[PDB]
């Protein structure tokens, strides 16, 4: 059960990475200082995998 | 819906050196994750090491292995150190990010001699550690060694210093490799 990096970044941009973790509750608790991209309607600062994947092919 | 499924659980930890926690208590586990989905989820919704406090870590370790060379899965361990001291914030977090990949991707032969990995966040200088159960496995050792200069956006300046974790316990640091 192995992926490569175009696998991992291809997933990146399924709807299910953009959700919060399922820990979420717990982890405002834990560390609220690390938590980021509060609010689901706004994908602004959100990772862009397809973009990501693109630099790496400039690279190469 | 049917996430990927990672072959190993791993755990996120997020070290402060926060005096409101006790030194036991410094070293705190955000969650736990085995699918891919989850890790964007996770990896979406927590600070990039850019953003992040000075003095802090961001530790990933396959689950039941805590982030200390002194824990039983570690003892005889060692670390691929890669220290970046002028270093760009996209490179910085691009470092930390292609090396979860190798991780959770298990792109290693030698995966089972993974543990974990560290980003040490500090003004004067930054570093990212790939941490190994078997410090005397040079096959396993060289093998993640290689793939980590080939997957990494890493060029000839900073070097890969694979250090002992017995050795790191005393006292700069001995290193036994050099890439």
């Amino acid at each position: 059960v192995s992926y490569d990096i175009e696998h991992l970044l291809y997933y990146s941009m399924s709807p299910h990475s953009w959700t919060l973790p399922t820990d979420w509750q717990k982890m405002q608790e834990t560390a609220p200082s690390i938590l980021r991209n509060k609010d689901l309607q706004d994908e602004s600062q959100r990772f862009d995998g397809d973009k990501y994947l693109a630099s790496i092919k400039t690279a190469a | 819906h049917m996430k990927h499924p990672l072959m190993n659980v791993w755990t996120l930890w997020y070290l402060e050196n926060d005096r409101s926690k006790s030194w036991e208590d410094m070293q705190n586990e955000i969650t736990s994750f085995d699918t891919v989905e989850d890790f964007w989820s996770l990896y979406n919704h927590i600070k990039p090491p850019s953003e992040i406090k000075l003095g802090s870590d961001y530790s990933l370790f396959k689950k039941n292995i805590r982030p200390m060379w002194e824990d039983a899965a570690n003892k005889q361990g060692g670390r691929w150190v890669i220290t970046l001291n002028k270093s760009s914030k996209t490179d910085l977090d691009n470092l930390w990010l292609d090396v979860l990949l190798c991780l959770i991707g298990e792109a290693f032969d030698h995966s089972d001699q993974i543990c974990g990995a560290v980003i040490n966040i500090r003004g004067k200088s930054n570093k990212i550690s790939i941490w190994t159960a078997d410090g005397n496995n040079e096959e396993a050792a060289l093998e993640i060694g290689h793939k980590l200069r080939d997957a990494l956006r890493l060029g000839r300046n900073n070097s890969l210093q694979y250090q002992l974790h017995k050795d790191t316990m005393v006292k700069n640091v001995k290193s036994i490799y050099t890439l």
